[PDB]
């Protein structure tokens, strides 16, 4: 859930 | 420049801009801490959503451990030390149908420029 | 136990489960690489969405550099070596109105148990  | 398809669905496609160093000692292995610089933008709008170059802080993660999106684990595993690439990620290898946060819509294709600076066990 | 409101909006509220070590040398500084274990779940359902303990790989990031959700930068900056806490993040300090991927809906409150293992420059 990285990067954003 | 030649494009390397890293998956068979054309969802992870790497173009090498600067060739890294040769030899096995310059290729990272599963579990290694890799240190990279990156810039990510949306393909559709061209807008940058994140960059390690902005704060001037090389970004570190453990390869193949799911600390980052799938396309990164795939792309960085194919790189060698000092390589700079651009990689195009279908949403399947990014943030999928739902997207993530304010800058990444559902079903977004992502483009990253990624430089592999170093890695260690 | 005491609940420390790390922001005035009540959006980052840290409960210390295990007191860490005192002494200025045992508190991290902006830019330092911090090594943590964490378990994150949704407050509403208590469903765990991500955990470094799963893979048993301590997670490292550079404190205060925007590498992680804001609530982590704020929470970890308040911790000392060996501290274990539970922190409640309003969505403003997490993944916001949009949420992120399959497991984190928009407007979710997150609860993380975070242990600060060690840090270095």
């Amino acid at each position: 859930a990285l990067p954003f | 420049l030649e494009q390397v398809h890293l998956t068979e669905d054309g969802g992870v496609v790497k173009t090498i801009l600067r060739k890294g160093e040769g030899g096995e000692e310059n290729a990272p292995k599963k579990g290694n801490e890799v240190t990279v610089h990156y810039v990510g933008k949306l393909e559709s709008s061209g807008k940058v959503f994140d960059s390690s170059r902005e704060r001037n802080v090389p970004f570190k993660f453990h390869l193949g451990q799911g600390e980052v999106i799938k396309g990164w684990d795939i792309c960085v595993a194919s790189m060698t030390k000092n390589e700079k690439c651009s990689v195009r990620l279908d949403s399947k290898y990014g943030y999928g149908e739902e997207g993530c946060g304010e800058s990444i819509p559902g079903n977004s294709v992502l483009i990253f420029e990624i430089e592999l600076i170093s890695f260690r066990e």
